[PDB]
RNA sequence: AGGUGUAGUGGUAGGAGAGCGUUCUAAGGGCGUUGAAGGUCGAUCGUGAGGACGGCUGGAGCGCUUAGAAGUGAGAAUGCC
RNA sequence: AUAUCCGGGAGUCAGACUGCGAGUGAUAAGAUCCGUAGUCGAAAGGGAAACAGCCCAGACCACCAGCUAAGGUCCCAAAAU
RNA sequence: AUAGUGAACCAGUACCGUGAGGGAAAGGUGAAAAGCACCCCGGAAGGGGAGUGAAAUAGAUCCUGAAACCGUGUGCCUACAACAAGUCAAAGCUCGUUAAUGAGUGAUGGCGUGCCUUUUGUAGAAUGAACCGGCGAGUUACGAUUGCAUGCGAGGUUAAGU
């Protein structure tokens, strides 16, 4: 009835690096951390926008929130499922590779 | 007012009113228990007891018998494959001090 | 019959665990490291409950011995006094007396500075 | 009934003691100069809790160095290094740092740790007479039966 | 008798002794056999004689 | 050369305490209003130094 | 049935004794959608292995007593997955 | 207050140092090899700064009680400046 | 279901090998699909609502859902300290229990060189273990012999077989 939240699951991306990111916009305003994702280069601030973006359409969206005072009061990266592959390696020898991939979670609230 | 009794192969000072953690005594619970050894009594002035101080007596009842909390001792050598425990809860007596004469 | 390994084995493992509760890292995470330090625990726990007593009647002869210095008198010689004068109170009580009643343990060392001279 | 009296920092009251160094050997002064920082001349003396008084010694230049410590007595430091040993003598320093000479006895019977190291800041030396914490109203200790 | 209140004579019946189960047994981890030598080893032993 | 002992989650902690990102410059857009980077063109109204560019 | 008294009670290899817990069988006696097992938490009990009791989770089974039989207890094998 | 004897079950067959008595050695070795006693082994505690084998002493447990052993008593650090 | 056949499942398959040959992993939504119409953010993935259902933190990677491991919040502590990291003593602060001479944290002080194996002797600068979980080692048959037990006793007892 006053928060929103919104999840983006199992997103091919890092969760070490997505918490980079993610960091920046903890405990922020809807309109500073739109801000803060669009200048920020790296590759999981387009995920986490999206997340947020969504987060905030559920909560005008469903709950009727006023999306002008919405702030992030919760902000975390789970990890999801790690795909498993193989990088051939010097002789003869493979050597294996984590594809990770993270789940995404953002919520808000009124005030 | 307080004195110094001696009970339990030790010494407590009391005064009247408090409640004291003694070894088990083997009186029943809410049953009058006097101490005759007062070692020294207290308080305005100070009389010494040479060890005791001569027909002092200190009066109280047993609020309760009860075991310590479990101590466990745990005995062990490395690399020796060998280990042995044991547990162990003290009994003790909870005593009120009504008189100290 | 087969006998599968069933929940003893975790319920045994969480025994130790708990009891390695507010160790570092690991120490507190990992059975085996929590299982090496319980065993260490109980190792200190065992000479420690020796030590304490130790500790203690250390503890008092030198508050004793601060306040028989504030009366003319030595840790020693207030022992051999109230030896002479067959005082019994011990160790803990003289401490005692010498921080909270000051007056009480001044009138137990005149007796024994008394015992001394005769 | 663990009822064993414990001290507790800022409750005892810490008094400021004035000691003359003046003819007396470096090691009996710093041994009961050390005992009045460690609060051992107290009967709520607590190992765990500053409880000692605060020392100030005048006439540190005068300390007493008996037999051949002025110039046989050596003060060695490394300073880490290769060949960094450097030396000097206890009655060079007496003339020059006698600051040092009795903070370095003093320094040496205190515990070496927390605790001690700040103990050990209760301690202030003096080469003369004069002091400048008369603010502190110290009262004289009498040391000559005590050496 | 009955079948839910069955008893042996005293003596009659026996636990079998379980080597290598724990230290505290006093026949875990060499299993009463000691240290080395050709009669710790499994099918270890000389011949009769 | 490998690692002699595995780290510990407080130390691999405090080795990461300097590994982070950073937003400086951002600052609001004098034609638009929308924040910015400064001294960048706006990416929303497409204007620098109050002209359009 | 217990009481008193005296004495004794470090321990590797190893001998002896007595028990804890696991799965299954039989009989008896019980508990379960008014929530079984399992999981998790707790400041609980016993001399030890270990045993209860609550809250939460869980959604079908499972204790207890006596006796029986065992693929019956793991932290180490550069063990296997 | 043990001794033998009969029988079931073992483990052990690398020992170490210390004192004392000898050999080997250079009357060297934390050397080697016997004899003899002890400790370690398989023994925690106190002392010897730390220090299996030295000195004192053998932990069933609880105590914020007392007396001692070796060793100690100016400060670190308990106790005689 | 790491058991039981190698194989509960499209297994002698996939995969490896020139070939003979070697040889896996992999079961469980729910009573019933009633497997989430429609809406909203998004290119989608995925979510949020709305529904279905007794329950969806039962949503198909679907029963239960441990641990390692990763993260978020924060009650207490931490930037003069050399620390097998505990233990004993202990202020302060924060909490209130299977109500118990309670719980968490802990400045500061004393003491203190992991576990195992193997050794005369190992904190050992000898060996072994990255961690967590599961699996993983004195058994059975026939005989010998001794203890205990029961039956009968100068007797005891049947085997094959029906
Ligand atoms: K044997
Ligand atoms: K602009
Ligand atoms: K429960
Ligand atoms: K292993
Ligand atoms: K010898
Ligand atoms: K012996
Ligand atoms: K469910
Ligand atoms: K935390
Ligand atoms: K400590
Ligand atoms: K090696
Ligand atoms: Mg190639
Ligand atoms: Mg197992
Ligand atoms: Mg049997
Ligand atoms: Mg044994
Ligand atoms: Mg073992
Ligand atoms: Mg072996
Ligand atoms: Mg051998
Ligand atoms: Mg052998
Ligand atoms: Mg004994
Ligand atoms: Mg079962
Ligand atoms: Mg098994
Ligand atoms: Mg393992
Ligand atoms: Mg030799
Ligand atoms: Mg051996
Ligand atoms: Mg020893
Ligand atoms: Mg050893
Ligand atoms: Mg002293
Ligand atoms: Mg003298
Ligand atoms: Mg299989
Ligand atoms: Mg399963
Ligand atoms: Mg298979
Ligand atoms: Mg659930
Ligand atoms: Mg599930
Ligand atoms: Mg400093
Ligand atoms: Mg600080
Ligand atoms: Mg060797
Ligand atoms: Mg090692
Ligand atoms: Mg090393
Ligand atoms: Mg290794
Ligand atoms: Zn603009």
């Amino acid at each position: 009835i006053t928060s929103a939240k919104a999840t983006a699951k199992t997103v091919r991306t890092s969760p070490r690096k997505a918490r980079l990111v993610i960091d920046l916009i903890r405990g922020k305003s809807v309109a500073d951390a739109i801000s803060i994702l669009k200048f920020t280069p790296n590759k999981s601030a387009g995920i986490i926008e999206k997340v947020l973006m969504s987060a905030v359409a559920n909560a005008e969206n469903n709950f009727d929130l006023d999306v002008e005072s919405l702030v992030v009061s919760e902000a975390f990266v789970n990890e999801g499922p790690t795909m498993k592959r193989f990088r051939p390696r010097a002789k003869g020898s493979a050597s294996p590779i984590n594809k990770r991939t993270s789940h995404i979670t953002v919520v808000v609230t009124e005030k | 007012m307080y004195a110094i009794i001696k009970t339990g192969g030790k010494q407590v000072k009391v005064e009247v009113g408090q409640a004291i953690y003694v070894e088990k005594l083997n009186v029943e619970a809410g049953e009058k228990v006097v101490f005759d050894e007062v070692i020294l009594v207290g308080g305005e002035s100070t009389k010494v007891g040479a060890p005791t101080v001569a027909g002092a007596t200190v009066e109280g009842t047993v609020e309760k018998h009860g075991k310590q909390k479990k101590v466990v001792t745990f005995q062990y050598k490395p690399k020796k494959h060998s280990h042995r425990k044991q547990g162990h809860r003290q009994p003790y007596t909870k005593v009120m001090i009504e008189a100290i004469n | 019959a087969r006998v599968k390994g069933g929940t003893v084995t975790r319920k045994r493992r969480k025994k130790v665990l708990k009891l390695a509760k507010g160790y570092y890292g690991s120490k507190h995470t990992l059975f085996k490291s929590a299982k090496e330090q319980v065993m260490n625990s109980y190792y200190y726990a065992f000479r420690d409950r020796r030590q304490k007593k130790r500790d203690f009647r250390k503890l008092w002869i030198a508050r004793i011995n601060a306040a028989a210095r504030m009366n003319g008198l030595s840790y020693s010689k207030l022992m051999h006094g109230l030896k002479l004068a067959e005082i019994d109170i011990n160790r803990k009580m003289l401490a005692d007396l010498a921080v909270n009643d000051a007056a009480a343990f001044t009138a137990l060392a005149e007796q024994a500075k008394d015992a001394l001279s005769k | 009934m663990r009822t064993t009296y414990m001290a507790k920092a800022g409750e005892v009251e810490r008094k400021w003691y004035v000691v003359d160094a003046t003819d007396v050997p470096l090691g009996r002064l710093s041994a009961v100069v050390a005992s009045v920082l460690r609060g051992k001349n107290k009967p709520t003396f607590t190992p765990h809790v500053d409880t000692g008084d605060f020392v100030i010694v005048i006439n540190a230049d005068k300390v007493k160095l008996t037999g051949k410590k002025a110039t046989d007595k050596i003060y060695y430091r490394h300073s880490m290094y290769p060949g960094g040993l450097k030396s000097v003598t206890a009655g060079e320093l007496r003339d020059k740092n006698s600051r040092r000479l009795i903070e370095t006895s003093v320094k040496g019977m205190l515990p070496k740790n927390t605790l001690g190291r700040k103990q050990f800041t209760k301690l202030n030396v003096y080469g003369g007479a004069e002091h400048p914490h008369a603010a502190q109203q110290p009262e004289v200790l009498d040391i000559t039966n005590l050496i | 008798m009955k079948l839910h209140e069955l008893k042996p004579a005293e003596g009659s019946r026996q636990v079998r002794n379980r080597v290598g189960r724990g230290t505290s047994s006093g026949n875990g981890k060499t299993a009463g056999r000691g240290q080395k030598g050709q009669k710790a080893r499994s099918g270890g032993g000389v011949r009769l004689g | 050369a490998v690692p002699a002992r595995r780290t510990s989650k407080a130390k691999k902690a405090k080795r990461r305490t300097h590994y982070k990102l950073t937003i400086k410059g951002l600052n609001a857009c004098s034609n638009c209003g929308e924040m910015k980077k400064s001294h960048h063109v706006c990416p929303a109204c497409g204007h620098y130094d109050g002209k359009d560019v």
